[PDB]
RNA sequence: UCGAAGGUGGGAUCGGCGAUUGGGACGAAGUCGUAACAAGGUAGCCGUACCGGAAGGUGCGGCUGGAUCACCUCC
RNA sequence: AGUAACUGACGCUGAGGAGCGAAAGCGUGGGGAGCGAACAGGAUUAGAUACCCUGGUAGUCCACGCCGUAAACGGUGGGUA
RNA sequence: GUGAGGGAUGACGGCCUUCGGGUUGUAAACCUCUUUCAGCACAGACGAAGCGCAAGUGACGGUAUGUGCAGAAGAAGGACCGGCCAACUACGUGCCAGCAGCCGCGGUAAUACGUAGGGUCCGAGCGUUGUCCGGAAUUACUGGGCGUAAAGAGCUCGUAGGUGGUUUGUCGCGUUGUUCGUGAAAACUCACAGCUUAACUGUGGGCGUGCGGGCGAUACGGGCAGACUAGAGUACUGCAG
RNA sequence: AUCAGCUUGUUGGUGGGGUGAUGGCCUACCAAGGCGACGACGGGUAGCCGGCCUGAGAGGGUGACCGGCCACACUGGGAC
């Protein structure tokens, strides 16, 4: 069955953005929305609505492509999982292509990134890596 | 994979399945 | 210990001169022995262990003290090269040395442990002697006319002195201002081989 | 001027009716040691000649490391065939810390101070390939601020900033 | 594995072999010479090695090698026995030290004597 | 009363020796055979059963990690 | 498969465990045409405990039970996107 | 510490040689200089704002130390040199004697044996053996794999366990922030200070990755109380084997 | 687990006793519990720690000196 729904979303992305694919559509929810404003407010997609499915609602992005056809997104990968989950301390916040990449953490205050994480001095669980 | 390490197998199973019968009826009194 | 034998042989063998006015290495510049002509094979261990060679040969330094400098240079916040050669250059006897108070090296050394100087006022007689900030270090008056002090002072116009230093009396006052950087220090070979070196 | 790493030179050999018949194979890495490098790998009858198909072919292909000053801009791993290298910056005055084809590449490269290490396949040709292909996955943060569209300050840390300002006032 | 399946069996560690199990944790043993005789080594060598049969104080009878160009070794002589393995010998993993104990120092031996027992000349 | 040591008894469990006896590893050149690798000259192997100085042979089911299929006339 | 009427997360995997599991083989009772281990001759061979030929018993078949293995192989565990 | 400076178409001797010469080698001899540490003589501690109402009291110790005197005078060995891995020649021997961590070297011309020259690495040490970690990503949490290299149970059902779609409210268990207590000293690390330097010693921070109490947050996981139909199953109508 | 069952003051209650103190710590009676694959019960080995060595770190090895706690004082019991 679906066990990790993030997961499934990460992987989606990366699909298309290996096939060079426009579009994404998924299944809609709270969580997922919320990494996809992150994903967009850090400019490695160029956006994303939500329109309304046959039983629920659809999550729509749009992938980020380059004049000459390159890729805005390096790589996507699902840090916390089901089983084996992780959480980092404000002390210890994980840094993604020595900050060149965006972690993506949930703290109590929301959804941030490992800088605004850092600045704000809380910790949560390190959903996944964008570089 | 190559059929020598069938060999070699299939003949420690014979020489063993050889002495096995061998001794049957005196494995049979000593146990 | 102290190394003894030959002082040329270990320019001949490293390519460089050390000792500065040599002309039995300008004669032969090549290694020493029967083989001193055959050509070498290239290895990166060889340079690193060649460097490091030339740097304790020049100072006279042991290769157990060597390391425990090394040890303290990476340990320092600095950077490991210029840190190491700041420790090598701070040396009682280098500081001699390069105060053109003696012509070698090892003059220097035998200066510095017959008790020939008095650093700070308190009698000094270790060539390992760090020297810090703002120290005096000044020839105690009975070997003040003495030979090699005669003939040290009357012949200042050899190598000049380095910035960080200072030989401010006639009495051949010697004051350190701050410990020298990797710019004033100029000296041969290359730090670098020798951090690659130490960290195999 | 061009600096030369001639790493390997292997004798291979193949089988006739008479015998067998050896020729040689020569690994070169030519780089400028500012920041270019090139890989070769010739074939001849002869030690000499091998070597100057493999430097011909090194300089044909030549590709730009994206260096920081005097190291890489951020750890990468390469993989190519089975040879795995990773490569991780290091502070001023570290040094190279490299296996042997690596340090080639590297100094080739022109890269100072970097922390490498093989993770598998000990074959100096594939470790010398997957040390190009970890290369090849650097990306300068100019770059990085294009593909996102944002300036060169909300994508890159602090440090990195103040290291180019130093590297290009030195 | 799983994570799972980890916290459930964990790893295990390789058993790592006991070499020289005569010696029993030392770096010498002191034994007495069962019998000393020759023997061929392997194949693509050849030679007539020098072996003993020494008893450790350990209660282990051991087979050690002899190094050096000549020996005094016979029956019933003290020898001081160290750990080393000879290639060509199949199942000899200790050697004599010479200059110890009955056995002699080689004779007229002017380089690495200090690895055969042999005095610096006066 | 409890109670150390001692005595009696029947068992557990860990080792050593043992007349005889089984197999294993290695050993240029010993003896007997040719089993496998090229269709290895009966394709090989897997389980099982029987038989045979020995490699092995045969039956039953299975697998391909088995080689060759020239010429081939109408269109 | 279609309709989607119904329930409303009731799902997935699964240590151990239980069940099923080719052929050969085993037990008890039947059956037995053909084939056919073993076993007999014939031939080939230097020798044939083989290949080839002529015979041929268990077995192959049925009922009820054991056994629990196979190159039980797609040499590829199950679920999902 | 066993010396320092100067010292040559570069002495002798040794060794190699193409018989020319080269290397030991600025090394030596020689000419000056300094004497550390040893040796001799003299003086001679701190440790004791102590103890004692007696007049004195230091085991170490006449030690450390300081000052004079004499003279380079009393002071260097070990391993290795085919490749890994700095450093090569000659003679002797010949599948021997032997070496060896691995690969492997000994078959009268061995840079691998033995010895001498030369060299290199260390140096009051230098090697060998024994044991542990590293290299080893070679038990892989960081950080490995399973078609043919070792590795998918012959296949299912199902127990404990692990894990779990969309959504509302709540709890604050996990998670996270802050604060208080504790985490002895020593050790480690940073800075400073004292021993002539260093080792060593002391001082002041950090560390002590943790646990306990209070207070704050609710994104995620979990619990509790609900809701939904995309998963899952049922119903009905057909269908192929 | 190539050690799957273990336990009868053993699990709980009441009244007594005992102790500086709570308590099957002891005792009489009553009830039949308690522990175990989250490995009881057996077998082997071992003083534990601050620390030490190694390592990039995680981790691995170790418990010499120094410092804390524990246990023992020819062997086995016992109280004063």
């Amino acid at each position: 069955t679906m066990t990790d729904p993030i997961a499934d979303f990460l992987t989606r992305l990366r699909n298309a953005n290996s096939a060079y694919h426009d579009e994404v559509t998924l299944p809609h929810s709270k969580l997922k929305a919320n990494i996809a404003e992150i994903l967009k407010r850090e400019g490695y997609i160029s956006d994303y609505r939500t329109e309304d499915a046959r039983v629920g609602k659809s999550l729509v992005v749009q992938l980020k492509y380059g004049p000459s056809r390159e890729r805005s997104i390096a790589g996507l990968r699902r840090v916390s999982k089901p089983g084996l989950r992780v959480y980092a301390k404000s002390t210890n916040l994980p840094r993604v292509l020595g900050g060149l990449g965006v972690a993506i953490i949930s703290t109590s205050s929301g959804l941030l990134t490992d800088r605004q994480a850092a600045r704000q001095g809380v910790g949560g669980e390190v959903l996944a890596y964008v570089w | 994979g190559s059929v020598i390490k069938k060999r070699r197998k299939r003949m420690s199973k014979k020489k063993h399945r050889k002495l096995l019968r061998r001794t049957r009826v005196q494995r049979r009194k000593l146990g | 210990a102290r190394y003894t034998g030959p002082a040329t042989r270990k320019s001949r063998r490293l390519g460089v001169d050390l000792v500065g006015g040599d002309q039995s290495f300008e004669k032969r510049p090549y290694p020493p022995g029967q083989h001193g002509r055959a050509r070498i094979k290239e290895s990166e261990y060889r340079q690193q262990l060649q460097e490091k060679q030339k740097a304790r040969f020049s100072y006279g330094v042991m290769e157990k003290q060597f390391r425990r400098y090394y040890e303290e240079a990476n340990r320092q916040p600095g950077k490991t090269g210029d840190n190491l050669l700041r420790i090598l250059e701070s040396r009682l006897d280098n500081v001699v040395y390069r105060a053109g108070l003696a012509r070698t090296r090892r003059m220097a050394r035998q200066l510095v442990s017959h008790g020939h100087f008095l650093v700070n006022g308190v009698k000094v007689d270790i060539p390992s002697y760090r020297v810090s900030q703002y120290d005096i270090i000044d020839v105690k008056e009975k070997s003040l006319n003495t030979l090699p002090f005669q003939i040290a002072r009357e012949t200042a116009g050899e190598r000049p002195i380095p910035s960080w230093l200072q030989v401010v009396g006639e009495r051949q006052r010697i004051l350190v201002h701050q410990l020298p950087e990797r710019a004033q220090i100029d000296v041969p070979l290359t730090e670098q081989l020798i951090v690659e070196l130490y960290s195999k | 001027n061009y600096i030369e790493r001639v790493v390997s030179i292997n004798r291979v050999s193949k089988v006739v009716k008479g015998g067998r018949r050896f020729s040689f194979t020569a690994l070169v890495i030519v780089g400028d040691g500012k920041g270019m490098v090139g890989v070769g790998y010739g074939k001849a009858k002869e030690v000499p000649a091998a070597i100057a198909k493999g430097v011909e072919e090194a300089r044909k292909n030549f590709f730009r490391v994206p260096l920081i000053g005097s190291t890489i801009t951020h750890p990468v791993q390469g993989e190519a065939a089975a040879g795995v290298v990773m490569l991780r910056p290091a502070s001023p005055g570290t040094g190279v810390i490299a296996g042997g084809a690596a340090r080639a590449v590297l100094e080739c490269a022109g890269v100072h101070d970097i922390l490498a290490k093989s993770l598998g396949s000990d074959n100096a040709i594939n470790v010398v390939h997957a040390t190009v292909a970890a290369l090849k996955l650097l990306q300068r943060p100019e770059e990085v601020a294009a593909r996102r569209g944002l300036p060169i300050e909300d994508v890159a840390p602090a440090g990195m900033l103040k290291a180019r300002r130093e590297s290009e006032a030195l | 594995p799983t994570i799972q399946q980890l916290v459930r069996k964990g790893r295990r560690d390789k058993i790592a072999k006991v070499k020289t199990a005569a010696l029993k944790g030392s770096p010498q043993r002191r034994g007495v010479c069962t019998r000393v005789y020759t023997t061929t080594p392997k194949k693509p060598n050849s030679a007539l090695r020098k072996v003993a049969r020494v008893k450790l104080t350990s209660q282990v009878e051991v087979t050690a090698y002899i190094p050096g160009e000549g020996h005094n070794l016979q029956e019933h002589s003290m020898v001081l026995v160290r750990g080393g393995r000879v290639k060509d010998l199949p199942g000899v993993r200790y050697k004599i030290i010479r200059g110890s104990l009955d056995t002699q120092g080689v004779k007229n031996r002017k380089q690495a004597r200090s690895r055969y027992g042999a005095k610096k000349e006066k």
